[PDB]
Parts: C-alpha cells; structure tokens; sequence
C-alpha cells in the first residue's frame, strides 16, 4: 500500500541521512557552459561532466556569501536532505564537493525550464493542466512529510519541467527535517502560510497552504494574494479573504477554500484523514494517483527540446568568472559539507 | 480585471525568497 511504500522509502532515507555522501567530485571534472539561474549567494550553471559527457546543473554557492546571509545551517540542511531523498518528482543530487571558495551541488539537468517561465508566457493553465501538476506536488509532499521534512519553498520558479512534461522540484535551501514545529521566517511572500507570517510556530501544514497558492496561481494566472510590496502581501494573506476567478469550477473553489484555510483545525492536509482529504476531493475525482506516480499519465504539455545541453527553455544570465581563492574560506562552518 | 492588475504589478518576475 501507500503506507508500505512510505515505510520502505523512510528506511532508505534514514541511511543516507545518517551517513551523507561527501566530496564526490572535483571542479576540474566539469566543463562550465552557461548560467541557468542565480540566487542570493550563488548561481546554477549548465556543466558537462568531462569523463561521461553528461550534462548537469551545478549549483555553486560562495561560502563567504552564505555566511554573511546566515544561511550556513540551511545550506547544510539542503545538501544533507537532498543527497538523501529519492522520489520521481524530486531533482537528483549527483555529486557534491567544495573548494577554498565555494560549495558545489551537481544535480540532474532538467531541460524543459521553469514552470514559472511557461505559466507567465501562456497566462494560466486549464484546470486539468493545473490538476496534473498539482497531483505531483500532492504526492511529493506526501513523500517528504512522511520523512518529517518540510519543503517550505513551493513556487513555479522552483518547479522544472522535464522532457516528459512532469515536474521536478528543485531548491531545497529551506527544506528542514523536523518533528513537531519550527519557527524560521523563510520562504517566498506570495506563498507563506498565515502562521509563518504571524510567528506562530508552524508545521507541514504550511506546505499544504502553499499548494493552495500554487493551484490558484496555476489556474488563475496570478496568485491569490499579490501586491507591489511584501508587507502588503502579508496583510492580504492574514485576512485570508480569497476571491476566485469566475471561470473557477465549483469543485476547484471548494478545494481551494479548504487549502487556503487559516484555521489549522480545518485546513485540508492537516486533518485526521491527512492527505486523503485532498486525494479524495471532488476536484481530483478524475485523478488516478498511481498512474501519476508511475508517470503513465499523458502530460498536458511537453517542452520543446532542440538537443542535448540546449538551454532554449531558460532565460539568459550575465556570466561571471568562477574564481577560487588560494586561501581556504570558512572551512570550519562547512566542514560537514 | 485582476489579471490586468497583476500584469501591471512589480511582482510578475521571478520572486526571491526571504530570509
Ligand atoms: N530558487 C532560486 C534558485 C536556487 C536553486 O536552487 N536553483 N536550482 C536550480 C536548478 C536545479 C537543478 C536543475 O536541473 C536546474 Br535546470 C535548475 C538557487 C540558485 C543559486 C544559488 C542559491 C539558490
């Protein structure tokens, strides 16, 4: 059953969790090709592994910048968790290493580009299109949460479309293993649950709220709570009054009212029936959950793939020289990486 | 329309995480 799958999944995860892979490649093994994305303290580049000719996305984090932004522990979380998990819709970490200046996470390259890119361009997804992606997040969160993991950064920018049109979740920078509650104010404004904003201490239920935000944004073409500045976004979230496009079906609205539920005793995903309140909701009536996991369902959208290591589905970013100091930086802080 | 309001807003680009 689901329970059986999950029990076995957990056993595999804990082995890697307790004994993480470390220093499994070196910079000189990769040819650097192109920047695919940037973040507050680093960049992700398309690289080619010289000995296999495989393409990977190499996330390069400047140690000194991580330290300045107080993301040391989050960064250690990310690598330790990412190296340990295994789910069809989770991007795979293939290698990790560090040098005098940087940390490196070499991950599977997902050529179809960000959901963000396609969503913005097309405007909004049909309900069946949105339902397809949503189901994959439902299962991914069922998996992560069963491992006591909170993801904490669901948004289209972090969901890549693979060559078969299925989702790959990336960016585990805020992922955290925690039993009970946690308090870090982190995430992206549009997607924060009310309890995060209110410093109430929070749990996995924030991911189910974020799911509510994602489905709304996918189906409407804009998020349920937006403004020009984050503070204004928080005020909208906390009041929690949500208006739905007139094209939203009755089922969709009912599902969203239960996900975008301020009352934790009522928020779907968080009740006695757990994720089943969601899987069995009317909006998902047409969803075959096993077919989704098995990747047997036909994707509403297949990205254009002009060749191996092609980057047409990504935006262009300014390229910077990757410099490595002749002195070790922040060795102690990242000793476990 | 709400769509028009969104498109004209400053947050249709990639949204950064907060720390
Ligand atoms: N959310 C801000 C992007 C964040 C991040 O982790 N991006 N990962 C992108 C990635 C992963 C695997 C892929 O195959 C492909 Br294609 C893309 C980041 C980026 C740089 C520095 C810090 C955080």
């Amino acid at each position: 059953s689901v329970k059986e799958f999950l029990a076995k999944a957990k056993e595999d995860f804990l082995k890697k969790w307790e004994s993480p892979a470390q220093n499994t490649a070196h910079l000189d093994q990769f040819e650097r090709i192109k920047t695919l994305g940037t973040g507050s303290f680093g960049r992700v580049m398309l690289v080619k592994h010289k000995e296999t000719g495989n393409h990977y996305a190499m996330k390069i984090l400047d140690k000194q910048k991580v330290v300045k932004l107080k993301q040391i522990e989050h960064t250690l979380n990310e690598k330790r968790i990412l190296q340990a998990v295994n789910f069809p819709f989770l991007v795979k970490l293939e290698f990790s290493f560090k040098d005098n200046s940087n940390l490196y996470m070499v991950m599977e390259y997902v050529p179809g580009g960000e959901m963000f890119s396609h969503l913005r361009r097309i405007g909004r997804f049909s309900e069946p299109h949105a339902r397809f992606y949503a189901a994959q997040i439902v299962l991914t969160f069922e998996y992560l949460h069963s491992l006591d993991l909170i993801y904490r950064d669901l948004k289209p920018e972090n969901l890549l479309i693979d060559q078969q049109g299925y989702i790959q979740v990336t960016d585990f920078g805020f992922a955290k293993r925690v039993k009970g509650r946690t308090w870090t104010l982190c995430g992206t404004p549009e997607y924060l649950a009310p309890e995060i904003i209110l410093s109430k201490g929070y749990n996995k239920a924030v991911d189910w709220w974020a799911l509510g935000v994602l489905i709304y944004e996918m189906a409407a073409g804009y998020p349920p709570f937006f403004a020009d500045q984050p503070i204004q976004i928080y005020e909208k979230i906390v009041s929690g009054k949500v208006r739905f496009p007139s094209h939203f079906s009755s089922d969709l609205k009912d599902l969203l009212r239960n996900l975008l539920q301020v009352d934790l005793t009522k928020r779907f995903g968080n009740l006695k029936n757990g994720v089943n309140d969601i899987k069995n909701h009317k909006w998902f009536a047409t969803t075959d959950w096993i077919a989704i996991y098995q990747r047997k369902v036909e994707a509403p959208f297949i990205p254009k793939f002009k060749g191996p290591g092609d980057t047409s589905n990504f935006d262009d970013y300014e390229e910077e020289e990757i410099r490595v100091s002749i002195n070790e930086k922040c060795g102690k802080e990242f000793s476990e990486f | 329309t709400t769509y028009a309001d969104f498109i004209a807003s400053g947050r249709t680009g990639r949204r950064n995480a907060i720390h």
